């Protein structure tokens, strides 16, 4: 399958560099539900050659889906 | 002491001296045990606490 660059833009910024139909190229932003659906397929081979853990940090879990409230104590 | 006359001429002489307000009263701080920061509890800081 062909690939496309991918350009990083501060914070969490990610463009993709497609190709129209007349080739013309254009910047596809890539949403955060994007790039997690791209994290999920990874196989859990590849995690260790990527630097991350199968079973301590798979790749979809940088997207955060769910946010934990800390409690009362440490925001006193 | 000891009333004998000393060896040496020792100079003397009147010289202004300014008292400042660092004083030992102010100063003196002794903290066994008491209140505690709630976030850390760790002993606070200040002699005032």
């Amino acid at each position: 399958a062909p690939q496309f660059p991918i350009k990083f833009e501060r914070p969490t910024i990610y463009w993709e560099l497609r190709k129209d139909e007349e080739g013309n190229e254009y910047k596809h932003r890539m949403m955060p539900s994007e790039v997690r659906d791209r994290l999920e397929k990874i196989p859990d081979k590849d995690l260790p050659l990527l630097g991350l853990h199968p079973e301590k940090s798979r790749p979809e879990w940088m997207v955060l889906t769910v946010l934990p409230v800390p409690p009362v104590t440490m925001r006193p | 002491i000891t009333g004998r006359r000393l060896e040496a001429d020792i100079f003397i002489g009147v010289i202004y001296y300014q008292r400042l307000h660092h004083m030992v009263a102010d100063k003196m701080h002794a903290r066994s045990r008491g209140p505690v920061q709630v976030l850390t509890k760790q002993p606070t800081e200040g002699r005032a606490r």
